[PDB]
């Protein structure tokens, strides 16, 4: 066809003709892109053509010079100057002149003057661009279409051009952008393209704001600009105050009182959403900057140094002005709100919560009156705002100040649970949750606990909106009820707690809720499960019979779902299934850990069937795997030795997981299960040891495997030695050499990740050594001759620990294992020990460190190690 | 046993000290803000040592 | 909106890496260690910067 016809073959009656271009154009670009875009630059700089051929022209010039993928992007640019260094020669003035050609269609020229330069500037090139654009505004004789679209270009440059490579020439650009804003400028359309430009430049004007001279002018323009009756400008202007406030809080002391304060407050009031959202945003940004400065103050104080910057406490200062405006905005509700839609009402409740965590205590007084007055108001929008205001100041204030208010708010809270308005009811279930999570104490209080639970058991039937928070409520409440009956807990677990009387009914209803023709709305389902799991984990040993009925119910559903797999239609249906799937296993783990060894056995066959079946058949997913392994581990841990019968009928899978290092997550689970098997079976595991040891030692060698997986392995070698004892001698040889290899490993302690990794390695090795000495020492206080095999290494070992003892990048965890390893070493050889550590003071300082340490494991082990060493002192 | 993942008391200890109290979410919030702060500080402190080094730290025959 | 988990995730993308995934109870591990790490590192830098200002403020005209 043509060029001015194919690009327009997108706005025509024909579905197969829609690509009349996407094919010709594309299947012609690669051939001669330098002869596909260049030509396009001709139609673009062509005043004759329309606005669907020139624009569609620029689009193919833009896209062939840009994309929004951090990789695909930095790839087209090269191609742009990998081309004839002469082919662009004309384009960079063929397009640089299209600016100011039509009404609102050569605007694409901006989209191009940008991307191009966004590739020709990082190489010191096109020194004829920035000079142009600027002059295109400083020149008191340019047109709107001219300036307007020139500003955009500049704008589109600051947005995508590496700030780094532009930090230079910033006064010309800033000057251009500043003039495009002067109140003089007739066209608002211009000011606008200039304000949106400044916003994108605020980042690399750091140099400018520093000199108070320029600043005041920049600050004055932006403030005026907020007065321009063109809302579009108004906003973009308020947008600049918001960013500036978050980049130069230090230089705001000046224009705050005589300007910003007034400008923004009005803004918060504006009946224009786009406007007030920026007002609220401005102060949320104050809160952020101030909370962060508050840390600085705390840190600097115990650093005997002044704070790099200090807070003028604006937020605390405008509380009296802010709170009334916010609590009133919470009133501009939107009954119609199942929306992923942001708006003043939302922004305000959040901003309130922010202020609450910033000014803490001070907040209540300003908020309480609004709460007390409107929690009774006939207008549901005001009752709502009251409940909402109340729930959202619950985090920040000192709890012992809120606890009382809460206690007196509970009856009202409980009744409001039955308010006629859903909105009121959503907001209340939420507030109830916040109470439950931030102030358990008051929630679980016995004066209203009875009515409070009746109400929630009911709330569970409500709309996904209400019920969902009701679930959250029950989880918070559950953990709180447990941790409370704590002193009523003897022999490691509460005989009973306050939810007992209703437990049976709570889990019962939660199961029903689990079930919801709409369970997918508001995550009602995931929340119900997470909630049921939590109600189970944190439960009293007196409602065990209630946990049983559940297990059956969970196994029942795990089955129905496993057969329910052959009905998947929409890609949606898949993910759903997978979710319900995992959620159930997750529930299986939590229930199992709570059942008696006895109940475990009965459930055993069934569960393992489902899990074995679920791993087996579902041998075409990958994510499912890592979930069934978890389930088994849990089962292995409760069954202990009786798990031996499922071993054969399970081995293949543990194998798939241990070898499958393409998804280390699963390999990790597999590695853990091994150790989980070492303790449950022991010696008995010997059958597979052969296979496992090699298969594992294989991964330590093959280096495709993620390094996180490695330390887990070395660690497991010690779990194995402990379970097979004297039999480990078969493998003692290589393992010992491997541990040494890993022990002497090294990394640039300048790449953190590499600190964690190194310590995980160091901590993993020490564990394996420990498990080995222990495994060979056996246990019948006779010290089996086997331990002498590691007698040679004793010299080396007491070494590696030293390196550590020296290196500061440590971890109490490492110090813990190390202390222990020593203890054992004294316990096995013990002469040969006392002097080597004597010839190594650092070790001793480490031991003390393992005492002046807060961590438990660290403490005890150091203690012991020290007594075990001091014992060897008077043995001579 | 009882505190290994629920033992945010340790993470709390750092960010707020053992002394006072607070709930989960209001500790990983304090944790997140604090890390971000230590990151910046560290960056700033870093681009500083880089100046006192590259600069006057050398050249006086 | 902000569950205990969305923060835990925010903390993941914080300590380790963007989108790679270690589980929970692992993030509260590295988090605690990272903070301790950053604190010391920063303390060392603050010092090094003192000497690079003390044994540096002497050399001047």
């Amino acid at each position: 066809m043509e060029l001015i016809t194919i690009l327009e073959k997108t706005v025509s009656p024909d579905r197969l003709e829609l690509e009349a271009a996407q094919k010709f154009l594309e299947r012609a670009a690669v051939e001669n892109l330098p002869t596909f875009l260049v030509e396009l630059s001709r139609v673009l700089a062509n005043p004759g053509n329309s606005q669907v051929a020139r624009v569609a022209a620029g689009l193919q010039i833009k896209n062939s010079l840009t994309s929004k993928d951090p990789d695909i992007k930095a790839q087209y640019q090269q191609r742009w100057l990998a081309i004839d260094a002469n082919a662009r020669r004309e384009v960079k003035n063929y397009v640089l002149q299209t600016l100011g050609t039509e009404t609102y269609r050569p605007s694409s020229a901006s989209q191009c003057v940008a991307g191009i330069a966004c590739a020709e500037i990082p190489v010191s090139q096109w020194p004829e661009l920035i000079p142009q654009l600027v002059a295109n505004v400083t020149n008191p004789n340019s047109t709107e279409h001219m300036k307007e679209s020139t500003l955009e270009a500049i704008g589109y440059i600051c947005q995508d051009i590496d700030p780094e490579q532009l930090q230079d020439k910033s006064n010309e650009i800033l000057t251009a952008i500043i003039q495009g804003m002067r109140k003089e400028e007739p066209s608002n359309n211009v000011k606008l393209a200039a304000t949106n430009a400044l916003l994108n430049s605020l980042e690399f004007t750091k140099a400018n704001f520093d000199k108070e001279s320029e600043r005041h002018f920049i600050m004055q323009v932006v403030c005026e600009a907020t007065q321009c009756p063109d809302t579009r400008v108004r906003v973009a202007a308020l947008q600049n105050l918001v960013k500036i406030m978050s980049l130069y809080y230090q230089y705001m002391e000046t224009y705050m009182g005589p300007a910003l304060f007034a400008i923004t407050i009005e803004a918060m009031k504006s009946d224009i959403d786009e406007v007030a959202l920026q007002g609220i945003e401005f102060w949320s940004n104050v809160c952020d900057e101030e909370m962060d400065l508050a840390i600085e103050a705390s840190e600097a104080a115990e650093q005997g140094r002044p704070p790099e910057h200090t807070s003028k406490f604006y937020a605390k200062g405008a509380l009296q002005y802010l709170v009334p405006i916010l609590t009133q905005t919470l009133t501009k509700q939107d009954e119609n709100d199942d929306d992923d839609d942001w708006n003043p009402c939302k922004a305000a409740g959040v901003c309130l919560m922010l202020l609450s965590t910033c000014c803490e205590d001070d907040i209540v007084p300003h908020v309480l009156p609004f709460i007390k007055e409107h929690i009774k108001n006939p207008d549901w929008r005001y009752r709502d705002a009251a409940v909402m205001a109340f729930g959202s100041i619950l985090e920040g204030p000192e709890p012992n100040q809120l606890k009382p208010l809460v206690i007196q708010a509970m009856p009202t809270l409980i009744e409001l649970m039955k308010d006629p308005s859903v909105v009121v009811r959503d907001t209340t279930a939420w507030t109830v949750g916040r109470i439950c999570e931030l102030l358990p104490e008051a929630a679980i209080n016995d004066v209203y606990l009875a009515p409070l639970l009746q109400c929630l058991i009911e709330g569970l039937s409500a709309e996904p909106r209400v019920a969902s928070n009701v679930c959250w409520a029950f989880s918070s409440l559950a953990e709180a009820a447990y941790e409370a009956a704590d002193v009523a807990d003897d022999q490691e677990e509460p005989a009973t707690y306050c939810l007992s009387s209703s437990f049976e009914l709570i889990v019962q209803k939660l199961l029903e809720t689990t079930d919801r023709p709409d369970g997918h709305q508001n995550n009602l389902r995931s929340s119900a499960y997470e909630s049921l799991m939590e109600i189970v984990k944190n439960s009293a040993k007196d409602c065990y019979p209630a946990v049983q009925k559940t297990t059956l119910v969970i196994m029942e559903r795990l089955q129905q779902v496993l057969q329910m797999e052959s009905h998947i239609q929409s890609t949606s249906d898949r993910i759903q299934f997978n979710d319900l799937q995992s959620l159930l296993c997750a529930t299986l783990q939590n229930v199992l850990r709570k059942v008696q060894h006895q109940d475990a056995l009965q459930i055993s066959d069934v569960v393992m069937a489902s899990l074995l079946r679920m791993f087996q058949s579902t041998a075409g997913s990958g994510g499912v795997q890592e979930d069934a392994l978890m389930a088994v581990s849990t089962l292995v841990e409760v069954l202990g030795g009786e798990f031996l019968k499922y071993m054969e009928a399970f081995k293949p899978f543990l194998g798939i997981g241990l070898k499958n290092y393409a998804e280390y997550q699963v390999c990790l689970a597999a590695v853990g299960l091994v150790g989980d098997l070492c303790r449950a079976l022991q010696s008995n595991i010997l059958p597979f040891c052969d296979e496992v040891m090699q298969l594992l030692l294989e991964n330590l060698g093959n280096e495709n495997v993620h390094r996180s997986v490695k330390p887990q392995i070395l660690s497991v070698f010690g779990d194995i030695a402990l379970a097979i004892g004297g039999e480990f001698k078969k493998y003692l040889e290589v393992v010992l050499n491997t541990l040494q290899q890993a022990s002497q490993a090294q990394v640039d302690k300048s790449d953190f990740d590499m600190v964690d990794y190194l310590n995980e390695l160091r901590e993993s090795c020490l564990e394996a050594y420990t498990g080995i000495v222990q495994g060979l020492k056996g246990d019948q206080e006779n010290v089996h001759p086997d331990v002498m095999l590691v007698q040679p290494r004793v010299e080396f070992i007491l070494s590696f620990i030293d390196h550590i003892a020296g290196d500061e990048d440590h971890t109490d965890g490492v110090v813990a294992c190390a202390a222990g390893l020593i203890g054992d070493l004294c316990t096995a050889f013990g002469k040969d020990v006392l002097k080597l550590v004597e010839a190594r003071p650092m070790i001793h300082e480490l031991l003390t460190e393992g005492r002046r340490s807060k961590t438990n494991k660290a403490k005890t082990l150091a203690t012991w190690a020290t007594k075990e060493l001091r014992k060897l002192k008077n043995q001579a | 046993r009882s505190s290994i993942n629920d033992k945010i008391i340790e993470l709390k200890d750092l960010v707020m000290g053992t002394d006072a109290k607070m709930h989960k979410s209001g500790v990983l919030r304090k944790a997140i803000d604090y890390i971000k702060y230590l990151q910046q500080v560290n960056h700033k402190l870093r681009q500083e040592n880089m100046v006192l080094k590259l600069a006057n730290q050398k050249n006086k025959l």
